[PDB]
DNA sequence: AAATAAGATCACTACTGGGCAGTACCAGACTCGAACTGATG
């Protein structure tokens, strides 16, 4: 059904926290992107680079795991007699500790996801760490990955100079030529500082389309939510947007921390104090639009 | 969390350090995950954990030992 | 333009992985000196 079950109102409350902090909303924005992220993925047109923005909130590491899992299901009918072929492999990229992204730590953590044996005894057999890139160059056409997923890929930029900022890149632009492996880079909209460009956009509110599909958003997250009583939430449509400018993601976990929240004192029900104890800052909000309307304003050029 | 610790070993409620002003005029990123590292695992017994980094290892009396050729990035790992 | 930063390079120091030319053993196995023995013209 749409609803939640209603058997777990008699299970314990760690139950109904886990339930709900599983279920994973599919509003129109994030199957379109996945769409057009699959249709990317399945014909590349040559391309090697699928960056993809989208201020922190959108859902992009939701995503980035719906299409993990998505891909590996669909080879999963191929793997049973052909090994050494992981379907797709996706890391994190590491905020440096001094002023310039480090390489080397890239490299051997790529190479940890990858299950990559004697990452300690590498060799380089005839640029920064060459033994780490050769072999990284050489699991990614071995194992074959269909996309390479770098999550909080904005940390590529942390160069602090106009001259490097591009030319730090051309270690992921050489691996992808010379290895053919597809790199989406997942990122904010830091990542426009700068290939396929995707753009996650929140649900604006001068479109009265987004604010319908926000309100239907909000109604299928009232009706999972595990209470007794199913809570009103749509009337404080313009509150729920104040505090989230239209991101499903930082609404989802809003609404988790009021039902946690509520779950602890064993109530029934959310009203309006509920929401505000858990609400975000007012400046916390206008720091996100600033910086979202920046990325927006970059994104705009046509 | 008590009941649950002596239920399930290999588990720390909370962990709490103090960031140390630096004698540098820059913040030391190394010194913090050293004694980051040094405050979880101490006050453990000898339960037997292998970090994916080749420095770092236990020793005979328990106490953490973290090389100085050790990296930074490979502490934080 | 002079002054102040900062990365690059050379040089030295301390630390910690860690392998190659070489020896030794133990039966299983193959090949053929040397001989043994029977059929034959
Ligand atoms: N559409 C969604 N439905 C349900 N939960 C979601 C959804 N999108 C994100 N989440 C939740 O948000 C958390 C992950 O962060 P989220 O996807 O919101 O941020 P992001 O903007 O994609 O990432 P980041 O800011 O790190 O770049 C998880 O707890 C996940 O369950
Ligand atoms: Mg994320």
């Amino acid at each position: 059904s749409t609803g939640f079950p209603l058997e777990l109102l008699t299970r314990p409350a760690t139950e109904r926290l886990a339930y709900f902090e599983n279920y994973t909303v599919a509003h129109p924005r994030l199957k379109e992107v996945y769409e057009i992220l699959m249709r990317t993925i399945a014909e590349p047109a040559g391309a090697s680079f699928i960056f993809v923005y989208g201020a922190s909130g959108v859902g992009k590491t939701t995503l980035r795991l719906r299409v993990e899992q998505k891909l590996t299901e669909l080879a999963l009918p191929k793997l049973e007699s052909d090994r050494a072929r992981v379907p797709v492999v996706g890391i994190e990229a590491i905020a440096p500790e001094s002023r310039y992204f480090n390489w080397k730590e890239y490299y051997t953590r790529a190479l940890i996801t990858l299950e990559e044996p004697l990452i300690d005894h590498k060799f380089d057999y005839g640029v920064v760490a060459p033994a780490l890139r050769r072999a990284l160059e050489n699991a990614l056409i071995h194992r074959h990955p269909d996309v390479f997923f770098v999550d909080e890929a904005q940390h590529f930029g942390k160069v602090a100079s106009g001259y490097k900022l591009q030319d730090q890149l051309d270690c992921l632009k050489s691996l992808a030529n010379m290895t053919g492996i597809l790199h989406c880079l997942l990122g904010t909209y830091e990542l426009l500082t700068f290939s396929v460009d995707i753009h996650f956009r929140r649900y604006c509110a001068d479109s009265p389309e987004d604010v319908q599909a926000f309100k239907s958003v909000l109604l299928t997250f009232q009706q999972h939510l595990p209470l007794a009583e199913t809570p009103n939430l749509v009337d404080h449509w313009e509150y729920f947007y104040e505090r989230t400018l239209g991101c499903i993601g930082t609404l989802k976990d809003w609404l988790k921390r009021v039902l946690s929240d509520a779950l602890d004192r064993e109530a029934t029900t959310i009203t309006l104090k509920d929401l505000q104890k858990r609400a975000l800052s007012v400046a916390q909000c206008q720091k996100m639009f600033k910086e979202i309307q920046e990325g927006e304003r970059q994104l705009s050029e046509t | 969390a008590l009941p649950k610790l002596e239920s399930d070993r290999a588990r720390v409620p909370v962990v709490g350090i103090e960031a140390i002003a630096p004698e540098s005029r820059y913040f030391n990123w190394k010194e913090y995950y050293t004694r980051a590292l040094i405050t979880l695992e101490e006050p453990l017994i000898d339960h037997k954990f292998d970090y994916g980094v080749r420095g770092i290892s236990r020793d005979n009396f328990g106490k953490i030992n973290v090389e100085s050729k050790v990296v930074a990035p490979a502490l934080r790992r």
